[PDB]
RNA sequence: UGUGGUGGCGAUAGCGAGAAGGAUACACCUGUUCCCAUGCCGAACACAGAAGUUAAGCUUCUUAGCGCCGAUUGUAGUGAAGGGUUUCCCUUUGUGAGAGUAGGACGUCGCCACGC
RNA sequence: GGCGGUCGCCUCCUAAAAGGUAACGGAGGCGCCCAAAGGUUCCCUCAGAAUGGUUGGAAAUCAUUCGAAGAGUGUAAAGGCAGAAGGGAGCUUGACUGCGAGACCUACAAGUCGAGCAGGGACGAAAGUCGGGCUUAGUGAUCCGGUGGUUCCGCAUGGAAGGGCCAUCGCUCAACGGAUAAAAGCUACCCUGGGGAUAACAGGCUUAUCUCCCCCAAGAGUCCACAUCGACGGGGAGGUUUG
RNA sequence: GAUGGAGGUAGAGCACUGUUUGGACUAGUUCAGAUAAACUCCGAAUGCCAUUCAUUUAUAUCCGGGAGUCAGACUGCGAGUGAUAAGAUCCGUAGUCGAAAGGGAAACAGCCCAGACCACCAGCUAAGGUCCCAAAAUAUAUGUUAAGUGGAAAAGGAUGUGGGGUUGCACAGACAACUAUCGAGUGACCCUGCGCCGAAAAUGUACCGGGGCUAAACAUAUUACCGAAGCUGUGGACUACACCAUUA
């Protein structure tokens, strides 16, 4: 006799690549809900806050003035 | 230089990183012996298994 | 018996108290203190009777500093009820305290008095205690 | 050099108090004819100007009251490895804060224009 | 076991600083709404407090000075947002058609993001932005049936009847991966197969409760805490009671 | 191992939201002190993702034939339900059991040590031990305990004993005792080692396994020995791989 008990799906947020690693054109960097982190050179926003490649190049996660940060995509 | 690394206890009872480091020196079963050369990455694998382990510097 | 007015929430978990106290471990607005030197729940009524005993003892007043609240709620179940279903109804209010925190101090009334009435409230508690004066800083009157 | 403009760097670049200045430039200031404007108002925005003034913005300089950047060594925690009752506590080995402080700090680097 | 509640989907805590993670654990929402509350171009900055002012009061509406956010964001909560995603004005229908390199999630079936190419457009001087709404709930396989299109087939041939392909409609199938188009009770009058995978006595473990023993001592006892009783509180033993 | 990174837990903090104690004040803001699972100005150890990197090591991926499993249990550690009860229940992480014989723990699935191919009347060690049952020290140096504590239990109580500190009063005479002298010391406090009381259950001593122990107990050091199916020595079987000259 309680009238709690309810939760829904894990929905698999965070890092989808790593500081340092190759990566092809299209492919995701970031899930958010909102702009935890911006997106930077070469490197886009799809309609749920993911970040995503533009570019292939390797990622790298720097800091945007004082309290920010970004992704950036840097080709060979 | 080098070292001689002999195995003085048992793996049983032991969790898997300290198994496969007793495996990656190449030690089978009580009091067999190895040498290898001095490096960072094995003085490493020393540090992970002294409780296990003698050391002799040579 | 002191109660919070107001809670956010019903229920609450219980643990892990794990003794070092994090806040008063010094007098601060009276001459004497009474440190406990063990950890364990201390209650609503706990609190009043050694209340009520230590006051009594000093005629002519003085001043008496509670610096312990009881924040955090009971629930318990009843006789006859079998495990499962949801927690308990809320019974009682409960402070946590860890070993070294001051929770009484008394000033206004010379040694003996303070000390009889200090010695007078540990015995309705359920810790271990010691009796300390404010003892040297820059300024301790 | 001085001033106007336009840029990088985590406010160590900021806030408040105080002084000074009009060479060109920047401003305030003066007007609504004409391009444009007010859910009322030429206040603003837009335009035509050049009587007046350094009072305000602006620039330079002094100031560590508020913010900001802060070490060192000590603690709290905790990888590994062990011991008592196991609620909790302790000993070796490695790592090490948050507070609290010694100090820093009243910016620094660059391009263009004009004047000296 | 029955009675009670629950059964799909979203947000938080539990959850041990990647992701994932139970319980008849602790808290809340959904089964829509908007022709602007969507697109785009220009412009704007909040909530309060103090001072004065006629009706007008604490508080309607005016004026000034402090004010980094203490407001707002269609709707729950978290994460975001003052180079606005918050608030005004003009023009509009991209709330487009054919698609899609590459990723994410994942037993399957499904779910999610997507630069860029082609056709034809809205806004803007341009650069450009636009395949609904700050983000994440607002939904239901297949079979079968209805409506519109079609350069497909059509049992000797030409038609027709009927079918296929494309677009859309009919679900509280809510027990929400959906048994059938269609479904309630009694057995003390009962039968078979299994299970100490599961309930009742006795045992075992535990000791909230229960019985007993204590510590402190306000008081009662004319005076006097302790002859006798012992308030508010605190600490144990036992294994006969209710659990 | 080195280098970069994503993320808000253990701390602890009160800038934000709840909860909260004292003081000054006044409108008629302030000084201090706490607290949190759904608070955060901050923020580890470890784990996780990478790398044309390094050193050791031997796996990993892809296609196909055949399965079995979908009741787990206890013990560290960290959380919820419970009463921070249960050999309780439900998750995370490591091990053993399951499917594991052998030594220790009296007897003992899951604890401590260790993984049995076979033969020996050979040797060295692990955990645990060395007076007799029962293999090995009636070992060595220095101390503590008198309670069979060791070999079950709390709040509280007490001139029990060891060690280290702080001081009041003492031969211009102390404390105690004696009326109305005496001829060395005497009180009061702190932390600390080991003991005492508190301590009552049902067939028979009846938690030292027994005898028994004043060390054969406890603390700190030191060296010998015993001890397993672990390792070594001698010989045999089977498999693989390198050697080797075909002969395997």
């Amino acid at each position: 006799s309680t009238s709690n008990g309810r939760d829904s799906e894990s929905k698999r947020l965070g890092a989808k690549s790593a500081d340092g690693q190759t990566v092809t054109g299209g492919s995701i960097l970031y899930r958010q809900r909102g702009t935890k982190i911006y997106p930077g050179v070469n490197v886009g926003i799809g309609g749920d806050d993911t970040l995503f490649a533009k570019v292939d190049g390797v990622v790298r996660f720097e800091r945007k003035g004082r309290d920010k940060k970004q992704v950036s995509v840097y080709p060979v | 230089a080098e070292l001689k690394i002999t195995l003085k206890r048992s793996v049983i009872g032991r969790p898997q990183n300290q198994r496969a480091t007793v495996k990656a020196l190449g030690l089978g079963k009580v009091n067999s012996t190895v040498t290898k050369p001095a490096n960072e990455a094995i003085k490493g694998m020393v540090n992970t298994i002294s409780h296990l382990v003698d050391v002799e510097e040579v | 018996m002191l109660v919070p007015k107001r809670v956010k929430h019903r229920r609450e978990f219980r643990g892990k108290m794990r003794g070092e106290a994090k806040g008063g471990k010094e007098v601060a607005f009276g001459e004497w203190g009474l440190q406990a030197t063990e950890s364990h729940w201390i209650t609503n009524r706990q609190i009043e009777a050694a209340r009520i005993a230590m006051t009594r003892y000093m005629k002519r007043g003085g001043k008496v500093w509670i610096k312990i609240f009881p924040h955090k709620s009971y629930t318990s179940k009843a006789i006859g009820v079998r495990m499962g279903k949801g927690k308990g109804a809320p019974e009682g209010w409960v402070s946590p305290v860890k070993r070294g925190k001051i929770m009484f101090e008394i000033a206004g009334v010379p040694e003996e008095v303070a000390r009889e009435a200090l010695r007078l409230a540990s015995h309705k508690l359920p810790v271990k205690t010691k009796i300390v004066k404010r003892e040297e800083m820059g300024g301790e009157s």
